[PDB]
């Protein structure tokens, strides 16, 4: 869900009517909004490249890609880059939303268990996410980067 | 389920081809959806719908059997008929469910 | 072929149901590997929470 | 809110947000500040709105506050007013969200069933909401009132 | 299953043909049957009220109904009263049957686990069931009440 | 028994038992005492019914008790008679229950498969049950016989 | 036939024929000429195979040709022999096809249902086919017999 | 589909008329026949396999149909034909209980001719089989039941024709 | 599933090694055994019904299990048990052709113990039945084939 | 492998292996020894096959080894050759298996996606495999070459 | 209509090519067959009435069709069926002389299925009759002619079915 809805939900459980302090948080979000929209468009256009660069930084030229590595074989390689795409798409969604919840509901839920059964290495995945963050940071520019970074970090912490 | 997925007529002939599938359902280790998937991914389905019909008529029958409807619009016909080319019947069935 | 054993709970947020529907709320199921990805997404989109995932059949990190 | 809706459509399609979708998000964030003010106004006037609406409702329906009627007695009358207050709080939440969804989840699903068990008459509840709308409209400026009216109307429609 | 079938099943595992002693147990059930039918009709007619009264006794005017409580929001409130109805209907079925098994097969199985995932409070639910029992006892009358009570207690113990 | 049937239909409809359904239950409980007597009669005559039916069956089908046939030999002939006894016991259970369900679960589901593994001919088994019916009918009074006949007929239909 | 089976699998997968599939086709076409001769041999010996197998079956199962039994009487015995002849014809078709599919459509689908209506015992029919196999094997050369055996075994398995 | 009771109701409902004595008489007639019909249905269900066997023996088997080049040649076709026979029997039993021919029209009769023509199944032979089943059924059910049973069998036959 | 040939291939693939003579020798060993296995499989398929019958006669029938109060009492349970027996036979035949026990693990063996424990089916009796089938199969297949057949039967037994 | 494929089809149908299926298994086991030799030959000549094919590919496609092209530079050229080596290893595995399935799992599923991320041109990769086939064919005897060709063709078809 | 000679010409004309040796050989092939065909045609014309009679005897008559309730029951229907048979024979003879199946498509085959379906004439029985005529014709024409005659009869049969 969304920053706006998160505030509303917190008030609803209290049963409190919306108050100025709450309104201020909502107001803060509204100013940030315009920046976020610009960042999202940048990410969508450069998504393929972002993934490519991040893979180059961490995943490829590594033991993983070499035989006996998790990402060895075309099927596994393709799976890993598909996962990378999802992380990027969901992070973009989270950045627009201004809320980490969507990551929990969509990406984070059931991931750890799936990975453990598969034997996918979590630390390497986290490394890939961090690499994507760095690439994204460049493209989005500094103001947007701070906002983008928190969601990437949230994903990384969840997986770990 | 047999009557939905195959038609009534073909479902009569079934004695126990799917007995193993039935047991997993009886056990409550598979869902009904999964049971319907596997009826779809079956030689009997393929022999009775896929094999003697052109690929468009195959998409009809799949819609009839797995959703209970005809094809609503040309965009939908494109998406599913597309996937039936360039992949199995097993892909079509899997996409609907 | 690899199979996944998945236990997931989905709440009926859109409408209250007169029928008991215990099975729909709480289900343990066997999923083909290929299907699971899509199924996992669908459970997430529904707002259901997947408590447990295990690989029922096959070997993890097997090339063939 | 609108943003949540946009994200959800994108996730279903498994695609990044479309430019058009992004534009709608931009418009919403700009509108939000105006929306916050409208909500703030109603919150401040909340106590009086409820009181005035209650009186109107009781005049419109003598029966509800009669020995036979559900509302009759101090305890019961308080509960009836509490309900009116609840609906007003929901309306404020709606205005800030820009969507009825927040209102809908908390108040409109299973409402019929709940009231039928209570034996409260649903039409009387609807009248109370209508009454609240009229009071709220008077305090709001015309354009603000129209925005608020939509949310009020939805509630009345839901409880029918 | 049913009292009659329960007797049959006990004999079947033994492999014994039906005997007079067995017949006597069946006969006992048949006499009780008429009372049970009358009780069931009473419950069906007053079902809505029974639920209302029980809710009033336990569920409403409580933290649950207040914001932040499990039964807060219309959707949750409606769910709770739906559950209450289920318990009532099944208890009525059990009373006619003369056997607790149906409760185990439908209502009791997996309920605890479902409730824990949902975060529904079991003790409060049990409280509601007990309240329904008390209301039901009044309407059915004393002879019927004893029979009715055991099934309600069975549900409560299971939960 | 019948009552189980009524409850099951109600549960499917998710409704309390209909008055008409309740009336049928009342009728059944009254009938039960008469039904018990009918069952008692057959139980007492059980040994003779089985013996007579067996003889008739063997006359009707010489092959079953022939070197090729399944029934041939003392051990096998005893087993064939034991089977007839089993079916009679099931029929008595049915009469008291007022439904074929008790009979059906113990004897009619998987019967084909069991006998096919044994290689016993199913039609011969059916003839044996028919034979038992005729003997049983003679001992029973006419109205009692009709009631018993229904259960016997069901068995014959099932094994067919 | 082999080729039909391969094509059908490919069409389901929506792919061109796999190398492995193609290889099997190549092997089949080479085998075909030998297969034709095997089929020809059985056709010529058909009359005797049926006769000998019939006698063996009746010795193995006295009951079938007994007043109770289905086969009993001239009309019935002829029909039983006709059935044996039918199955032999199907087996020859199978050998040339290299696959049981031709056999399967004509003879093995609904066979249980047909015979159950007739009341003919399925195991006895299977014995007759087994008997035919033994006769056929003797006339065939060893390698030829093995090929023929597979088709005969399939029939026995099917019923 | 409809049954006799519902058929009367529906006819009255379109007229908007309350139920009248003439209508009541038709309903009353049905109620008396009902008990007989229930007994007949149970007889048919128990003897269904045999009924089909006997009817096939009378018409279908030992014929050109069963001989190669005939419609019922091959196991698959033979099985199909006996399955169709069973359908006719089951539906006729349903109709007899209902006291109305409508179910036959709604399920069996609709599209059957066209299906058969595409398949190349011979209608006259099928009709012959239905008539044969009727004769066998008549015996088992007994005379009072037979008259009732016969009309539904004849209805099927006329439809297919 | 996996077979012998594929098992060798997969071991080499994880190493990344090209196929070597030692590997080739293992493959060659399989190829010689292959012809025998095919003959054995055909024998088993033809005699499958009888194999099950004989094995049941040896262990399952004429026992407490079949007597009332036994696990295989009632037609439904009897039919279930013989269905399970058929499964074991079919899968063992598959395994014998494959030359690998993996298929047994993937289909039959996984979760069977747990299922049986919940059902209350007796594992030791089932194992006894499997061993009986093995003995019957051994006779029909002949000695060379029997050794190969036995290992898969033993594998099933050990798993259970 | 051939055998795996046959078993899988049977299991789906829930039937014992068909005679035709069994026959194909028999043919395969006979072929296997010859297949092993074919695989051995290619393994020994592997280093030269890759080298020769690489050169041919680069001549056929100057662009790939050009500053714009993916293959350009020593590191990249090595990786391109490594890929060719991988595909050759897969082909050898296929020949012994008698089916493309082993090849398919390791190399052909997700191949498009992997190369698209890399930005390697798929047609050029196909040309490299074609080149390898020609080199391999020359070293192999004609019949051996035909068998090897099928697997090579599959790879080319897959990409 | 079209014939063999014209068919070759037309193929060349669309190409714009002058006649070539390969084309000439096809024409030459036809010319040799021609003499046989002419003899066959004369045989068929003389024996046409008998051919129809024999074929009807083989398939159509002494059948359910001719019996009441059958398609060919009543004099009018009987006469229609034999008229149709004559048509098929005449056109097949034309086709045999021509050496081309096109005339069958242009006159007989086009719209026949639809006509028959509206009429309720049974297609399979008609096909049976055509096959019967073929067999009778084969005898009269003699073996060399029979092969040529058979293809046109088969073409008609395939079209109808
Ligand atoms: C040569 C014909 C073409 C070519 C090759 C090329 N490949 C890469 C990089 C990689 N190639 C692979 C391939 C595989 N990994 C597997 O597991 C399999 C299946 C067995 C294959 C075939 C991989 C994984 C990589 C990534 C790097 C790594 O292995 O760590 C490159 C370099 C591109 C880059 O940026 O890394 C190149 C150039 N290039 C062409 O254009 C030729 C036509
Ligand atoms: C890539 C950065 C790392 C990696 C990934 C990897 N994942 C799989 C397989 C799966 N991964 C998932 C994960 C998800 N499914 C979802 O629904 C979501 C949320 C959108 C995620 C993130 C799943 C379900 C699978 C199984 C099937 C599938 O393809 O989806 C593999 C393949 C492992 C295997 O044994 O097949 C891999 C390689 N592993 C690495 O090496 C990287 C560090
Ligand atoms: C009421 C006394 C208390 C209460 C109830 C409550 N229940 C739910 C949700 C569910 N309850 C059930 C239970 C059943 N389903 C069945 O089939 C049966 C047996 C016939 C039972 C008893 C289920 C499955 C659900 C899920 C939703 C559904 O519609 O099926 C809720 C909602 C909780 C939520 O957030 O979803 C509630 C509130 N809880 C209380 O606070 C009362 C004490
Ligand atoms: C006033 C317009 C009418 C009226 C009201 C009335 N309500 C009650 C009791 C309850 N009303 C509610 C309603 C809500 N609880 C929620 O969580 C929400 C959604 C946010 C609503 C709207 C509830 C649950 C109760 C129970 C008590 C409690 O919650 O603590 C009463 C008292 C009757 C009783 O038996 O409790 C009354 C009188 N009655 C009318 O007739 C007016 C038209
Ligand atoms: C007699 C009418 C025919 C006949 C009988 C026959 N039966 C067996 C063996 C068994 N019969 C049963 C049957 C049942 N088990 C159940 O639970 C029930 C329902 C309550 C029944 C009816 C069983 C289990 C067996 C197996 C042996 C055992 O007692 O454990 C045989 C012996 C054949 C054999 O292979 O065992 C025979 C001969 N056969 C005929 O020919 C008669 C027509
Ligand atoms: C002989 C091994 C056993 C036996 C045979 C038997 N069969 C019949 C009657 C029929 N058999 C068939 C079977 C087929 N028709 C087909 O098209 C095919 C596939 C090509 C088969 C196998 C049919 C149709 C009939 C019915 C008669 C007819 O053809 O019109 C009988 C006569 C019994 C009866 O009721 O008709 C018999 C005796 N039965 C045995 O006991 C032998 C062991
Ligand atoms: C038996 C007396 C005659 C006969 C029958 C025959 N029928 C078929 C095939 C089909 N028959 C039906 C008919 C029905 N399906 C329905 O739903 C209903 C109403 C409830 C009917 C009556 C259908 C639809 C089929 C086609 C699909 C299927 O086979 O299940 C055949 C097979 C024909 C073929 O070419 O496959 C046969 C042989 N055959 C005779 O000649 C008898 C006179
Ligand atoms: C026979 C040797 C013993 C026996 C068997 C028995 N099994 C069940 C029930 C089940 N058995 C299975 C097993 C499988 N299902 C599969 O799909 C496969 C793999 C192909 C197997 C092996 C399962 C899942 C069940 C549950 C549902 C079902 O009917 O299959 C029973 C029934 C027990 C009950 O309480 O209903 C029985 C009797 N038990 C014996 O007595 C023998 C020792
Ligand atoms: C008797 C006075 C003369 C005679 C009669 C004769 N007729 C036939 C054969 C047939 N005649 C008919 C006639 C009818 N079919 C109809 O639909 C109607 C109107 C209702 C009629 C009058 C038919 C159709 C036949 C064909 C037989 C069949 O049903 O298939 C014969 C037999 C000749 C033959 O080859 O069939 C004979 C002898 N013959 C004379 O010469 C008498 C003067
Ligand atoms: C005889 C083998 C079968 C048969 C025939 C039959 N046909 C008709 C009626 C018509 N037949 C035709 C057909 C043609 N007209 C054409 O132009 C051509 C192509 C050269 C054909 C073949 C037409 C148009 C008619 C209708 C007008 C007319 O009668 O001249 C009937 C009469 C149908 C009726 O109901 O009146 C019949 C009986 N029917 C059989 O039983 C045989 C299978």
């Amino acid at each position: 869900q969304d920053a706006i809805t998160a505030v509303i939900n917190n008030y609803d459980v209290q049963g409190k009517y919306l108050d100025g302090a709450a309104l201020d948080k909502l107001k803060a979000y509204f100013t940030t909004g315009a920046v976020r929209v610009r960042a999202a468009a940048v990410i969508s256009s450069n998504a393929t490249t972002i993934i490519k660069e991040a893979a180059a930084k961490a995943l490829i030229y590594s033991d993983l890609t070499r035989p006996g590595g998790n990402m060895y074989t075309t099927r596994r390689y393709a799976a890993c880059i598909r996962d990378m795409d999802y992380f990027l798409r969901y992070a973009t969604y989270a950045m627009l939303a201004g809320d980490p919840s969507i990551l929990d509901e969509r990406v984070l839920n059931g991931l750890k268990e799936t990975y453990n059964s598969l034997g996918v290495p979590i630390a390497a995945t986290v490394g890939g996410i961090q690499a994507m963050k760095e690439v994204v940071g460049g493209l989005v520019g500094p103001d947007a980067a701070k906002e983008a970074s928190i969601y990437f970090d949230y994903l990384s912490s969840g997986l770990s | 389920a047999y009557v939905q997925v195959f038609d009534k007529d073909i479902a009569s002939y079934i004695r126990s081809e799917f007995s193993a599938l039935e047991s997993r359902l009886r056990n409550r280790e598979t869902s009904v959806k999964e049971f319907v998937r596997l009826l779809g991914f079956s030689a009997l389905y393929r022999k009775q719908f896929h094999d003697r019909y052109p690929n468009t008529k195959v998409v009809e029958f799949a819609f009839k059997h797995f959703l209970g409807r005809a094809v609503k619009n040309q965009a939908e016909l494109i998406k599913y008929h597309g996937l039936l080319g360039r992949k199995g019947i097993k892909a079509l069935i899997g996409a609907l469910v | 072929s690899r199979y996944f054993k998945v236990t997931a709970c989905i709440p009926s947020l859109k409408r209250v149901r007169t029928g008991r529907e215990l099975q729909n709320t709480f289900f343990t199921k066997l999923v083909p590997y290929e299907n699971w990805f899509t199924e996992q997404q669908r459970i997430q989109k529904a707002g259901g929470k997947v408590l447990s995932v295990k690989l029922f059949t096959g070997v993890q990190g097997a090339n063939t | 809110s609108v943003l949540t809706k946009a994200i959800v459509n994108a996730d279903a399609e498994a695609r990044y947000l479309s430019p058009g979708e992004l534009d709608r998000i931009k418009s919403f964030v700009a509108s939000g500040e105006r929306r916050l003010r409208i909500a703030q106004t109603l919150t401040e006037a909340r106590e009086r709105i409820v009181k005035q609406a209650g009186d109107q409702l009781f005049q419109k329906r003598p029966d509800v506050v009669s020995p036979g009627g559900n509302a009759y007695g101090e305890k019961m009358t308080a509960l009836c007013l509490r309900d009116l207050d609840y609906y007003l709080r929901l309306v404020t939440y709606g205005i800030v969200a820009g969507d009825v969804t927040p209102i809908e989840e908390i108040g409109i699903i299973g409402v019929k069933e709940m009231y039928n068990s209570l034996q409260t008459p649903i039409p009387a509840v609807a009248e109370g909401v209508r009454a609240m709308k009229n009071v709220a409209t008077s305090l709001l400026s015309g354009d603000d009132a129209a925005e608020a009216g939509f949310y009020f109307d939805y509630l009345v429609g839901a409880m029918q």
